[PDB]
């Protein structure tokens, strides 16, 4: 069991249980701790109810995106795992399990980092693959195959080394590591790449177009 | 081909026919020996994504 998980039992066993449930959604009850980090004026650990909006959480805790919200580009809203949103998805999304399963990010660990317009994401995004790979165990073929494979993929990305069509074959690649591996690692660096693939591809082919007539 | 156009004539009534406007050898209307490199396209199945094996 997880430290949050084991520490709050003797409170719920005191307080009621029945008081535990009367925060947040149904089947998203509780209180929870959220980590924000990243471009926002105030990085901070604070407690909140569990289905508090993400931009209410931004806002009030960490005094918002770093020049206002209209310079939002992205968040990850559960930690490196979780795929990440754009601004457009921020505006109305719920911090819980179920509404950011239906935002295709899922919850994670509640670690919300916020990315604002001045930031390369593709270049954010690498990092945590790059992060994955050298965390990656390399028992099973999957995860240490794919990720390192998806490492270089991903450093050719940054400076535009690769051609469009790749993207695509990136996407398989990654779905060929989900669902595929022992452990949840693979899924955990899989999933970002699909929501870099998802939110920002024009950003790939911009940068990919950049490089093609930049060395001719 | 280098023969004297009497000759020509002969044949050309011999045969029936214009001799000189078909003929049997190859003088230079053929194609050159030495030829540039060529490229050679590529298959269907060269693509990177969506080109599973259990479907083609
Ligand atoms: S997926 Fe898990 S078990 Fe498999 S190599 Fe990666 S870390 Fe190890």
């Amino acid at each position: 069991a997880n430290v949050e998980t084991v520490a709050v039992s003797p409170t719920i066993c005191r307080r009621g249980g029945a008081w535990f449930a009367s925060f947040g959604r149904e089947r998203n009850s509780g209180t929870k701790l959220f980590n924000i980090s990243g471009h926002v004026n105030h990085p901070c650990t604070v407690e909140e109810e569990m289905s508090v909006p993400l931009k209410e959480l931004i806002e009030k805790h960490a005094g918002g995106v770093i020049g206002g919200w209209d310079n939002l580009l992205a968040v990850i809203p559960g930690g490196s795992s979780t795929p990440l949103i754009p601004k457009s998805v921020c505006e109305t999304v719920l911090m819980d399990f179920d509404a950011l399963v239906q935002a295709q990010t899922g919850l994670g660990t509640a670690a919300v980092i916020v990315m604002d317009r001045s930031t390369d994401i593709v270049k954010a995004i690498a990092r945590l693959i790059e992060f994955y790979k050298h965390e990656s165990c390399g028992q099973c073929t999957p995860c240490r195959e794919g990720v390192d494979w998806m490492n270089k993929v991903m450093a050719r990305f940054v400076k535009g080394d690769a051609r469009p069509a790749e993207i695509d074959s990136l996407w398989e690649i990654s779905k060929q590591i989900e669902g595929h591996t022992i452990c949840a690692l693979g899924d955990g660096a899989a999933w970002p790449v699909q929501g870099l693939i998802r939110h920002f591809r024009p950003e790939l082919e911009e940068r990919m177009q950049q490089f093609a007539l930049q060395h001719q | 081909a280098s023969a004297t156009r009497v000759i020509q004539l002969l044949r050309n009534w011999a045969s029936g026919r214009d001799l000189q406007a078909k003929l049997q050898l190859r003088y230079q209307e053929i194609s050159k020996r030495t030829q540039p490199p060529p490229k050679l396209p590529v298959g269907p199945s060269h693509k990177l994504s969506n080109n599973y094996y259990c479907t083609r």
